[PDB]
């Protein structure tokens, strides 16, 4: 019970945590004229 | 053949195909991403800017509402065509008019 | 008792067809080019122009582009449109064949 | 990496090299007001 060899790797980090609506995935724009989408 | 590499004739034969600069009064494809409406893509006529200090592609300001388009930074894309099957079609189907 | 697989069966090239051209009083379809249809005949017209070059266009321009142009316009262009009409189970492919020469051109010059 | 893999998502074989296509003889720079150009012309 005082052994930290085999510990849980992911526990170390802080314990806890289908479409994505700001994701531009079904509009085919380049990633380099992204400029396009300003509000302006 | 290249040009450079290739002076030693008085003219062309025939049937020959020669790519030639792109000049004053060609039609070309001008398309801005997203292309939402079928006018995203329309066919325009080249004017050749002579200054060499000039990178932009400039147009009428009237000619923003096709493209849906300004001129805070926008970028557009531009294709000439070359073969004559695709150059016909561009002046009598897909031009802005 | 439904069987083994035989040759009858499992074939991949499909059967040759036989054009069946409606007659000329029995068709259906527009006598007035579209649009699509023109630009289509002035490309291909331009392009074998840009092959072979001969045409008997009486005025001289120098661009294959204005010669299709002018020969659809002056109606001595070498070319027909043929409307698939259906494809019948049977075999026979009915369609339907336009002179250009005889329709309206709906371009502009 | 998987045969499969490559099919599905944008980045995809469906939405990248055949609904899409990178193609050659083109062309981008930012545009620009010009007064003088017609409707149908570009600069
Ligand atoms: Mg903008």
């Amino acid at each position: 019970g005082e052994d930290s060899s085999m510990d849980d790797i992911s526990a170390y980090s802080s314990p806890g945590l289908l479409d994505d609506p700001f994701s531009i995935e079904d509009v085919d724009i380049s990633l380099d004229v992204l400029d396009n989408l300003a509000p302006q | 053949h290249d040009i450079e590499g290739l002076k030693q004739d008085f003219r062309l034969e025939v049937g020959d195909i020669l790519y030639r600069d792109v000049v004053t009064g060609d039609v070309a494809f001008f398309n801005r991403q997203p292309s939402l409406e079928r006018s995203s893509i329309g066919v325009h006529r080249i004017v050749v800017l002579e200054n060499p200090k000039i990178s932009t592609f400039q147009m009428n300001v009237s000619a923003c509402a096709w493209y849906n388009a300004d001129f805070d930074g926008d970028q557009m894309n531009l294709w000439v065509p070359w073969s004559v099957m695709s150059r016909v079609e561009a002046e009598l189907l897909c031009s802005v008019r | 008792i439904v069987e083994s697989p035989s040759i009858c069966e499992g074939f991949v090239q499909a059967s040759s067809q036989t054009l069946v051209i409606i007659p000329d009083n029995e068709r259906i379809t527009s006598n007035v080019l579209t649009t699509f249809e023109a630009t289509r005949l002035v490309a291909v017209r331009a392009q074998q122009l840009a092959i072979n070059g001969s045409t008997m266009l009486k005025k001289k321009y120098s661009s294959p582009i204005d010669i299709a142009k002018q020969e659809l316009f002056n109606r001595k262009i070498p070319l027909l449109v043929m409307r698939c009409i259906k494809v019948t189970p049977e075999g026979q492919k009915i369609v339907e064949i336009w002179n250009p020469r005889e329709m309206g051109i709906p371009l502009l010059d | 990496p998987s045969i499969m893999r490559r099919l599905p998502r944008k980045e995809g074989r469906i939405r990248k090299s055949l609904l899409g296509s990178q193609v050659w003889s083109i062309s981008r720079s930012t545009i620009c007001g010009n007064s003088d150009l017609h409707l149908d012309e570009v600069g």
